[PDB]
């Protein structure tokens, strides 16, 4: 196909440049900007009119001039070339290999913004995932097709939790009989503004596990241009959707530090002087975040599935910050790490009370896992809440004024926090986690367990702690 | 009892109130400078109709 | 038709030129793909069009064609048991044409033109017909659908088709001036349908939740708002209201929320049973779906489409319940359109006319006498999603001035899994006084007395909650520790309700009255025993307390026998006590 070039630049300021006679540039097209030194920059058309067209640049504008710069069209819609040979490769976040191998041969070209799934075409996610963490498996269980972010802190070890989850996740078909074999997950890893220290840890963990041979990595380091941070998750989700819904793979998507994505969006929104929001963020952040989150799930009539574990850091541990607030309105739950638990050496420091999973209620019950799952979970939540309240009361009055029942609740809380949450690198099964949960519930009298029916009580009761 | 109550209950609520009021005032200031940024541009666009 | 070309494209807003003669709020077709748009501003030779579809890939110079008509919906037989897009397009018909993805530019009829409907005339030649009169009846899924005259049509009947089977677009009645009346008509979504008179609500709208039906009632034809942060339980509360309420027809509008929540309704509902008839639950439900990643500008149209359908079903003599999944997304759509229009924001970027639109939306509810002389009512329940749980935001404050009820959710109760997590201190209802005569003769003659007696107990417990937390529960006298324990019993055994249990998800009024009676009797007997000088611990260890705790799990069948035994056991245990 023939190429066309426009040389009528009129105005350059910051990330934006104006092209005068560009009447036939489609809205949303991708252009290539070349200066007198031969360097090539990318850009996207963001406003087209009769008088001119407005183009934002994917990186800095140093070196451009109005006399020798020319803008050439590439494609009308931003597209990515996908293929089955991309498993085991590394990319720079704009589709170029970093590993030094030759580029792939595309099978299809797909738009990076994707298309919305028809709600009629979806189906309910139902397959329970055993991750090996008791605070997740029992009380915040994960289902194939769920988006479940991790609410990290400034210095909390969320990366280790994500690596451990990716290392141990399995579907356990024997508890349901709906299949066999050991069909493993494919992993798509997207990093936005990551530094060398965490990138090294992730790379060594992936090579030690051996799962790097079936994973695709999109890496945008912290010194890369900031506008590339916008495009990075979209291509990763495009690859995940293509693999899952055209080759029956079960993929798992990990997005690292989407707080960097939110500041990247805020920078462009401030440059485009659009109307801000609660803390200077643009007013359309909800829609942009929804165009990323809502690309997961399962589809009726197809075997594939997409699962997302985003990672984000709460600024100053403030849960009312706009980024965690808008994340909580879209995703199907959250996992929140506690700094107080991390201070006393508990690993993983998952906080049970603010954590939540909305798809628990169709992934566990009769015919999958066990029938006492939900009642045990509810009783554990209620008892832990009472224990926390009593412990807060003790810090004011003192232990000397405590009723013996409140003493039992406090001992239950201090045993729960010490034995259930704290597990290290141990790979606990679901049955072992339920055994530990029933062992902790025996510290209370049978009259307290109002959340559990009398059918299960007696069938499991009175066991002591056997994990040493 | 009084020392523990003052340490554990009274101070954090006061500090949260400080943070909330500070955020509200800062957000109002941002809304107010946005209008000035629009009005300066309108002034610049007015005196360019026929120079 | 007025025809022009595109001049400037910027996001969801397109400016055309050469459109001199176009009218405000008319529907245009933009581009070679025929995307749907609407005029919101006229300026000389130009016109400002907001597009309800994705505008990526458009180019300057493509034609724009004006249709000369505002946004309208097709009202007629066949809307039930369906799911619709934000501009009334059947998604199950889009699937068979586009696959698993929703592509733009698809045109489908709203009502099925192929199906045959059984027609039974009621009018005869020579009769005079006015707006809102009934021409005939058509059967449906257990309902009788009435073919109404359009509200602006008057004249005399010339001829009527006899009984038989016809499609929706075959003229059944022809007027004397040549006007042809079909089974369906179109109405602009931005205009309210006329009525004769509006009446005062005097009957309850039963939701099946104890705390909402007892402490903060809402009448048939009123409005309510349920604000709350993320994870509080707005969607479970609205889906339970869809499942268990006594409304004849339920309209659910998923304005800008998750798509999995819309698939859950499509899967679960065709199996469940209608509370007031033997048919499936989906046969009485209309779904309008516009998820979060679907186009932004279409969020505004979905609310109007839903409220117009609900108003249409009101005119037939039914009782309609309308549930809006979130109005903050509608406010955000208005904010984005105003940002594209370069208007001056009032607060938080919101346009200054938000309170007018919200007022116009909530006004349409109420109990009316229709143009046909029948009786109908519409009740609206709308959820609000404040950022960070701040109840002082403009959207929440604009809503509270109009609504008759205010159900406030709290994150603290949701943390300890105390669902439905309704905060009983900040919530209020203004329909309690009007519904007392109905309660006195349909439930019991002493029901308001019990309701007040429990309200005072909750207030006293909240008062003592200022003392206990820093002084110590054992420093109080037993006359207040008894109040604390009774408040705990009320909080855990009466107010709490599990929406996912087999039995507890639905609760009739008489069961709640029985639980209230049991709790008050226990309180009075415990006070008498305290006046006898007995220690409180022997009362808290009494075995009769477990009867009250397990009471809400007793089924509706077993309850009239369980209640008598529990009532006898309470008195027996408190007399056998020292
Ligand atoms: N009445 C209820 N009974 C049991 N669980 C509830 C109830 N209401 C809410 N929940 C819990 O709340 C969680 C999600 O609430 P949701 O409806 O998503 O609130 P929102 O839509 O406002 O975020 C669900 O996982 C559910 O377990
Ligand atoms: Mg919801």
């Amino acid at each position: 196909l023939l190429k066309k070039e426009y040389t009528g630049i009129t105005y350059i300021s910051g990330p934006l440049l104006f092209v005068e006679n560009a009447k036939d540039l489609a809205y949303g097209a991708i252009v290539d900007i070349k200066d007198g030194t031969g360097r090539v920059r990318g850009g996207q058309v963001i406003e087209v009119s009769e008088e001119y067209a407005v183009i934002q640049v994917f990186e800095e504008t140093t070196g451009l001039d109005l006399a020798t710069t020319s803008v050439s069209l590439v494609e009308d819609v931003a597209r990515l070339g996908v293929s089955k040979e991309m498993l085991g490769r590394r990319f720079n976040g704009i589709g170029k290999p970093i590993d030094g191998l030759p580029p792939i041969t595309p099978e299809k070209r797909l738009p990076i913004t994707g298309l919305p799934l028809n709600p009629v075409a979806r189906r309910k996610p139902e397959q329970f995932i055993q991750t090996g963490i008791s605070t997740i498996d029992v009380m915040n269980t994960l289902v194939r097709g769920q988006k479940l972010p991790i609410f990290s802190g400034s210095g909390l070890p969320a990366n280790e939790i994500a690596a451990q989850i990716a290392r141990q996740a399995t579907v356990r078909p024997d508890l349901s009989g709906e299949g066999e074999k050991e069909e493993p997950f494919a992993v798509v890893f997207a990093a936005m503004g990551i530094t060398q220290r965490e990138l090294s840890y992730f790379i060594q963990e992936f090579e030690r596990t051996g799962a790097l041979s079936r994973s695709v990595l999109f890496l945008n380091k912290a010194d890369d241009p900031t506008i590339e941070r916008i495009l990075t998750p979209r291509m990763a989700l495009t690859v995940a959707e293509y693999l899952a819904f055209e080759h029956d793979y079960h993929v798992l998507v990990i997005l690292t530090d989407m707080t960097n994505y939110c500041e990247a969006l805020r920078e462009i929104g401030a440059a485009r002087e659009e109307i801000p929001g609660r803390r200077g963020y643009p007013g359309y952040m909800y829609t942009d975040l929804a165009t990323i989150y809502e690309r997961a799930g399962v589809v009726e009539g197809k075997k594939g599935s997409v699962t997302q574990i985003p990672i984000l850091s709460m600024p100053d541990d403030d849960r009312t910050h706009p980024i965690p607030d808008l994340t909580g309105y879209i995703t199907e739950g959250q996992i929140q790490l506690s700094r107080e638990l991390h201070r006393k050496g508990i690993y993983p420091p998952i906080d049970p009370l603010p954590s939540l999973s909305r798809l628990m209620n169709n992934g566990v019950g009769k015919g999958k896992t066990r029938e006492d799952h939900k009642q045990v979970s509810d009783q554990l939540y209620s008892a832990y809440a009472n224990g926390v309240d009593i412990r807060k009361l003790v810090a004011i009055i003192g232990e000397d004024a405590l009723t013996e029942n409140d003493r039992r609740y406090l001992q239950f809380a201090d045993a729960f926090e010490r034995f259930f949450i704290n597990q290290g690198q141990q790979n606990r099964s679901i049955e072992e986690s339920l055994q530990i949960a029933w062992a902790l519930l025996s510290m209370l009298p049978q009259g307290e367990l109002k959340r559990i029916s009398k059918d299960h009580i007696g069938k499991y009761y009175g066991q002591k702690l056997e994990e040493i | 009892r009084r020392v523990n109550a003052l340490e554990q209950v009274v101070i954090p609520g006061i500090r949260a109130q400080i943070r909330f009021i500070q955020q509200v005032l800062e957000q109002r200031e941002r809304e107010d400078t946005f209008r000035l940024k629009r009005i300066k541009g309108k002034i610049e666009a007015r005196e360019a109709e026929e120079e | 038709m007025i025809q022009g070309v595109i001049q400037k494209i910027a996001g969801p807003a397109v400016i055309a030129k050469g459109m001199l003669g176009a009218r405000m709020y008319d529907i245009c077709k933009v581009g070679e793909e025929g995307l749907v748009g609407e005029i919101i501003r006229l300026d000389g030779d130009t016109a400002f069009v907001q597009v309800y579809e994705d505008t990526s890939g458009l180019k300057v110079g493509e034609p724009v064609v004006s249709t000369g008509l505002p946004l309208a919906v097709e009202l007629g037989p066949g809307m039930l048991n369906g799911i619709y897009d934000g501009i009334q397009r059947p998604l199950e018909r889009i699937r068979e044409k586009t696959g698993i993805y929703i592509t733009r530019g698809v045109v489908v009829h709203a009502l099925d033109r192929e199906k045959k409907w059984a027609w039974t005339p009621m009018v005869k030649p020579g009769d005079e017909v006015r707006g809102g009169m009934v021409l005939g009846t058509v059967p449906e899924f257990g309902f009788t659908h009435k073919i109404l005259v359009p509200p602006d049509v008057r004249g005399r009947v010339k001829e009527v088709k006899p009984a038989g089977e016809y499609t929706v677009e075959e003229p059944v009645v022809v007027l004397e001036d040549g006007t042809e009346l079909k089974m369906y008509h179109t109405w602009p979504v931005r205009r309210a349908r006329p009525v004769q008179r509006k009446l005062d609500p005097n009957t309850p709208f039963l939701t099946g939740m104890r705390i909402l039906d007892v402490l903060f009632p809402v009448a048939m034809g009123g409005t309510a708002a349920i604000p709350g942060p993320f994870g509080s339980g707005k969607t479970v509360t609205q889906q339970s209201l869809a499942k268990w309420s006594n409304a004849d027809v339920v309209v659910y509008v998923g304005c800008g929320e998750r798509g999995n929540e819309m698939t859950d309704v499509l899967v679960e509902f065709p199996e469940l049973t209608d509370p007031k008839t033997g048919g499936p639950l989906m046969h009485r439900t209309v779904l309008i779906a516009n998820t979060s990643n679907m186009p932004v500008a279409a969020r505004e149209a979905s609310i109007y489409v839903g409220v117009t359908i609900a108003e249409y079903f009101r005119d037939q003599g039914f009782s309609v319940a309308l549930m809006a999944d979130s109005t903050s997304r509608w406010a955000e759509a208005l904010r984005e359109i105003s940002s594209r229009l370069e208007e001056m924001p009032a607060e938080e970027g919101y346009p200054p006319y938000l309170a007018a639109r919200l007022a116009a939306f909530y006004e349409r509810a109420g109990k009316v006498i229709t143009l046909g002389g029948e009786e109908g009512a519409v009740t609206i329940v709308g959820a609000v999603s404040p950022p960070g749980g701040d109840m002082s935001e403009p959207v929440t404050q604009s809503t509270l001035r109009i609504v008759g009820a205010f159900w406030r959710l709290d994150a603290s109760l949701a943390f300890r899994r105390h669902f439905p997590a309704i905060n009983w201190n900040g919530s209020y209802s203004l329909f309690t006084s009007a519904l007392d005569p109905w309660y006195r003769e349909n439930v019991a003659e002493d029901y308001p007395e019990l309701r007040d007696a429990i309200s005072e107990l909750l207030q006293r417990e909240a008062g003592l909650q200022e003392i206990v937390q820093l002084v110590g529960p054992d420093a109080l006298q037993d006359a207040e520790r008894l109040v604390i324990e009774v408040g705990r019993i009320i909080r855990e055994d009466f107010l709490q309700q599990n929406a996912y249990h087999e039995v507890d998800a639905y609760c009739s009024m008489k069961k709640a009255y029985g639980i209230m009676k049991m709790i008050l009797a226990f309180y009075k007997e415990a006070e008498a025993a305290i006046k006898r000088g007995v220690s409180i611990d022997e009362i808290l260890q009494l075995p009769v307390l477990e009867r009250i705790g397990r009471a809400r799990y007793v089924s509706e069948e077993e309850f009239p026998a369980y209640f008598e035994e529990a009532m006898k056991e309470i008195q027996g245990a408190f007399k056998a006590l020292a």
